[PDB]
DNA sequence: AGAATCCCGGTGCCGAGGCCGCTCAATTGGTCGTAGACAGCTCTAGCACCGCTTAAACGCACGTACGCGCTGTCCCCCGCGTTTTAACCGCCAAGGGGATTACTCCCTAGTCTCCAGGCACGTGTCAGATATATACATC
DNA sequence: GATGTATATATCTGACACGTGCCTGGAGACTAGGGAGTAATCCCCTTGGCGGTTAAAACGCGGGGGACAGCGCGTACGTGCGTTTAAGCGGTGCTAGAGCTGTCTACGACCAATTGAGCGGCCTCGGCACCGGGATTCT
């Protein structure tokens, strides 16, 4: 039952669900394989993180179309792969 | 490094997503879903702020990137 | 000064002769700049790629009805094209 | 009187047709081009703020916020066609629960 | 009739020419049997009337239409059928008394 | 009685013509759509902001669009002239240009009154309505069970009482005695699929009641109104035909 | 059998549909925008080609919703799910 | 004007055969009997989008025939690239 | 010499410029523009018909048809990245079956 | 009575000789590499112009070119076609 | 032993591979303008740091809604053979639209002059966010 | 009955609606030139219809594999609880580079003049398609 009043909670809500802090620190950790001594705008770091979590939420909805159609609720590995593939060759 | 994206940070995505339940298992490999996700954004990103002969990443720079993905962020003034 | 310019004073001109109740955000008029130069590179984009593909060098306002017809949707195109071809005559006229 | 004034328009045809020109799309633009495309930009504009609108008054708000954009754009077909690409900053999503997830 | 009466009857007689003025062209010179409309500008058509916007568009007008744009409106087919069986009956009544 | 009742027939069938699913009247606000047929700004304006996901033109299987609507333009006119022409027409005929259609100005009890009027001249297709008698917002029915039905044969009393903004919102239709049906209470009230998400004012006293017998025909327990019934018909189905059969030789009333 | 199959119509570069019946289908479309309207025989060609590489993608895609769901036969049902995940009708 | 039209269920010239063809390319191992009529669906709403914009061009250009290149140009719209037509 | 010749490619320098200028990609085209770029084309262009060439070998054949292009670039990370978007008329399809399909 | 289309069919005969000297391309072959030079053509220059706009330039130079290439090709493909470029200009422009 | 995938040797089809002759577009060299490269300075917004706050995340134990595999019964799909349709080849003619030239003159580019519509900035109201107490609608 | 969601209010802390003064892009009015608009030619190639051959689609039947509906077992999550964890907030202080301004110069648009690398069509073989028979899969 807590599961629908998590769903209803949170898809009225509009705040980033990652904490801020901690994905700052990925995407550093990621940019510096790509130049060294980066700097970011705060703003910058703020549309990346936006843009990752809208990402994740669209995959995520196309990854329960997928679970349901295999006639289960979870969400297994098997389900993310197949949302993806299909969406990641169009 | 990547564990900054907690299991509940996860949950919390899926839920907004609609789901019910989740899998243990999936937790390690949205985690990889996510860090290939960044790492091509990010890439372009930093290709456009080297091109400007600059060394901050802008927020212009993060949109142009997603541009060329075929997701267009709005709010950010691109 | 070099700041680029944006058309929040016409969104909210174009707010009050429709919804004149309401006020709008500064983040939700942020949305609305995106929205305005997306369209208007899109339309664009394709009056410039029409010119090309038609081997001309000038773009009238019948490229842009190409443009358009193209690039929205369903019926939206139709009131679009409706208003666009008002605007015109109207200037003509003028 | 402007170009914006003579086509009762509210967007600046003159801005317009200083854009298409400094933008390259072409050579040359004709006179009635800006015009045209000033009115349909406003069209489009005047379309997702009336929705905008509508959303505020669901949730008695008299202030538009980026969630009313996205809520507006979501919920009508046509504009999910030409924005389906377009991710709203705090737009959050349109809120759906399916039926195979629901109580019987 | 009466002075109140036969002032109205002329006038019923007039407001039918005006009901269908609306249906003109250079050749949409009456009401039409079979009207066809065009969305978003509406200048209605002879019988042989669409087949030119269908070629080329309305003159001047010219909208940018398709030829789905173009259908007569049933509710014009029984509007002016009901104008044409008022017309004699009006006429009829004045004649009689 | 010159020819005065043909002058009003054909009168009046312009009026029946450019006339809305809502208004009994000649429409004096009326918008254009993609389909055959005029309605008003108001009345479809506020069919379409009603939170049902997409809606069905009420006046046949298409669609309908806040978008695709234009000033009807012609029509706009032809409702100025014809009001010209009523006045007219009081002074060449002397006659009522509407079926009793005199209620309050407001629509609430004027609609009401001129339906039950015009169904006095023309009664519901497979069924016979009139008023109760405690007001014009409370009428009665009796209606026979088609031949594909467990109810085939028997007949059941109506007493339906409508609210002020019938037909937009469902009026409250019950039966006088219960009936063994999923969405039939106790208390005799009627859940319809139309009476809720599929409401509109599509519907009229005709249909309703054509409804009500089609349900009869085929039962919806989904969100039933005695789940002691509907728990029946959603398993077996068939045994339901049979129970529904026996309790209408004694209770189809 | 139908393995056989499978390798002779992956392997071969010929048309699937047969091109007079696809012409008019093709026709029967464009004569609702436009009356009278004449195609050069390459445009028809052109459209063939990439309808069949259109069905043939959304069939590869369809195909791998229905092992997903632990099934062999594909459904009208996968169909949708493929293009709901490609975004083609949502 | 003086157009023959003939107006037909044309998408029956798509048959069983075609797409049991079309999806053995897939790699389909079985096909349900009610995949013919879903798959006869979908060709035709991309054939409609197609052709819609490929007409498009055409108007644009004041021709009364439709070109290899504009059917092309139509399918660049839609976002799928086609080689071997264009130039 | 010709611009081609002095940077050594294959591909026409001097119509790259050409391009660049009547396509009207920018106000003005610098002088190394139009070489770098033609580099580029041939570069891509080698690593195609490298492939497609291999292709051939294996199915003992000598001259390339659309069959053999497409199968080089499905079999190619690199170009099925560059070119996923891109369907080559009378291709046909990179050769697959899955295990599940297959008897036990 | 000319020409205003062209195409590459003379280039891509030289460089695939290059490669199999002893092999040889079908005329539909043929014209989808053509049609391939032209679709990369196009990616590349209109990367090149939005850099030139983006960046506040009216001149597309062989940096804008760089660019472009590393951001249309994927991984290694890439690294080469940023090295045969720089290749290409250095010894044009030093002319050796 | 049966039926479908290749190979081997042979003729012949028509595709492409090389060369003739011509001329648009490539190449060269010179003039002048300015857009970009560079140097040089201000002070904006970002980096790293500290300490306190408290909502968020870690880890554990209970027990049960779901996932997984197995059995059994139904039907509707695939393979086969036979009949019927109309897909496709090759041929014929008419004739409608495409691509081409050659002249016209109307529309847009570029030039300066001069002005009020939008920009940055600051003031003062007030609209939404938090938290309390109010009663119902769910679970 | 026992929790949790919308209701109406007080409070008040930033953000929005408005107004002031500046100047930078807009509009006004004129010349020059070249883009595309019209008329008129004539050459493909599109449409339509003719018949005949015969490959592909359509019908009906056999019967068997896969779909899927129900059963029972096991455990991988979900729910709550309690204990730390570092994420968020505010404030401080340093300084690297983003952006503004001004100067000067490689180098790019543009023109006119020379000429040859590729275009377009024609002559000559040689790589594939496909016939007809054989052996190797491969079920
Ligand atoms: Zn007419
Ligand atoms: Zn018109
Ligand atoms: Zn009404
Ligand atoms: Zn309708």
């Amino acid at each position: 039952t807590v599961a629908l009043r998590e769903i209803r909670r949170y898809q009225k809500s509009t705040e980033l669900l990652i904490r801020k802090l901690p994905f700052q620190r990925l995407v550093r950790e990621i940019a510096q394989d790509f130049k060294t001594d980066l700097r970011f705008q705060s703003s910058a770091v703020m549309a990346l993180q936006e843009a990752s979590e809208a990402y994740l939420v669209g995959l995520f909805e196309d990854t329960n179309l997928a679970a349901i159609h295999a006639k289960r609720v979870t969400i297994m590995p098997k389900d993310i792969q197949l949302a993806r593939r299909i969406r990641g060759e169009r | 490094n990547i564990q900054g994206i907690t299991k509940p940070a996860i949950r919390r995505l899926a839920r907004r997503g609609g789901v019910k339940r989740i899998s243990g298992l999936i937790y390690e490999e949205t985690r990889g879903v996510l860090k290939v996700f960044l790492e091509n954004v990010i890439r372009d990103a930093v290709t456009y702020t080297e091109h400007a002969k600059r060394k901050t990443v802008t927020a212009m720079d993060v949109v142009y990137a997603l541009k060329r993905q075929g997701r267009t962020l709005y709010g950010f003034g691109g | 000064r070099s700041r680029k310019e944006s058309y929040s004073v016409y969104v909210y001109k174009v707010l009050k002769q429709v919804h004149p109740d309401t006020g709008i955000s500064s983040k939700a008029m942020g949305i609305m700049n995106s929205f305005v130069n997306d369209i208007f590179e899109r339309i664009a984009g394709e009056a410039s790629r029409l010119a090309h593909y038609n081997k001309r060098s000038t773009i009238t306002s019948r490229e842009i009805q190409t443009a358009v017809r193209l690039l929205l949707p369903g019926e939206l195109a139709k009131h679009a094209v409706s208003e666009g071809t008002k605007a015109v005559t109207k200037y003509t006229s003028a | 009187k402007s170009r914006s004034s003579r086509a009762g328009l509210q967007f600046p045809v003159g801005r317009v047709h200083r854009l298409l020109r400094k933008g390259n799309y072409a050579e040359r633009v004709g006179a009635g081009a800006p015009v045209y495309m000033a009115a349909v930009l406003e069209y489009l504009t005047a379309e997702i703020l009336e929705l905008a609108g509508n959303a505020a008054r669901d949730n008695k708000k008299t202030r538009i916020i980026p969630r009313h954009l996205q809520l507006a754009i979501r919920n009508d077909e046509e504009l999910n066609k030409l924005l389906g690409k377009v991710t709203i900053a705090q737009g959050g999503v349109l809120p759906n629960i399916q039926a195979v997830l629901l109580p019987k | 009739m009466e002075p109140d009466g036969r002032g109205a009857w002329a006038h019923s007689r007039a407001a039918l020419d005006r009901l269908e003025k609306l249906l003109r062209c250079s050749r949409c010179t009456n009401i039409l049997r079979e009207p066809v409309c065009l969305g978003g500008c509406e200048h209605i058509f002879c019988s042989n009337c669409v087949s030119d916007c269908i070629g080329t568009g309305c003159p001047v007008c010219y909208t940018p239409a398709w030829i789905q744009d173009l259908k007569i409106n049933r509710q014009l087919d029984s509007m002016i059928q009901l104008c044409s069986k008022l017309r004699n009956l009006l006429h009829d009544n004045e004649l009689s008394d | 009685a010159l020819r005065v009742e043909e002058v009003q027939n054909v009168i009046n069938a312009m009026q029946k013509i450019l006339e809305c699913p809502i208004c009994l009247e000649l429409i004096k606000e009326p918008v254009s759509t993609k389909c055959d047929h005029i309605f008003c700004k108001f009345c479809m304006l506020k069919l379409l902001n009603q939170k049902k996901g997409p809606s069905q033109c009420p006046l046949c299987k298409n669609d309908i669009t806040k978008r695709s609507l234009q000033e009807s333009t012609r029509f706009s006119q032809l409702v100025e002239e014809l009001l010209k022409i009523i006045c007219a027409f009081q002074l060449d005929t002397g006659l009522e240009y509407a079926n009793s259609g005199s209620g309050s100005g407001s629509g609430a009890l004027k609609r009401i009154n001129k339906e039950l009027s015009d169904l006095a001249r023309d009664p519901p297709a497979q069924c016979s309505a009139g008023p109760v008698g405690d007001d014009m917002f409370h009428w009665q029915a009796t209606i026979m069970g088609p031949n594909d039905s467990p109810y085939q044969g028997g007949v059941f009393f109506l007493t339906i009482h409508f609210p002020t903004d019938y037909p937009f919102k469902p009026p409250k239709v019950a039966f006088t005695t219960r009936i063994y049906h999923p969405n039939i209470n106790s208390n005799g009230s009627i859940k319809l699929d139309i009476l809720r998400s599929q409401w509109s004012p599509a519907l009229t006293i005709s249909k309703v009641l054509l409804s009500i017998c089609s349900l009869l025909c085929d039962p919806n327990p989904d969100d039933p109104l005695v789940p002691e019934i509907a728990r029946i018909y959603k398993t077996d189905r068939d045994k339901y035909n049979r129970i529904s059969r026996e309790w209408t030789q004694k209770y189809a009333m």
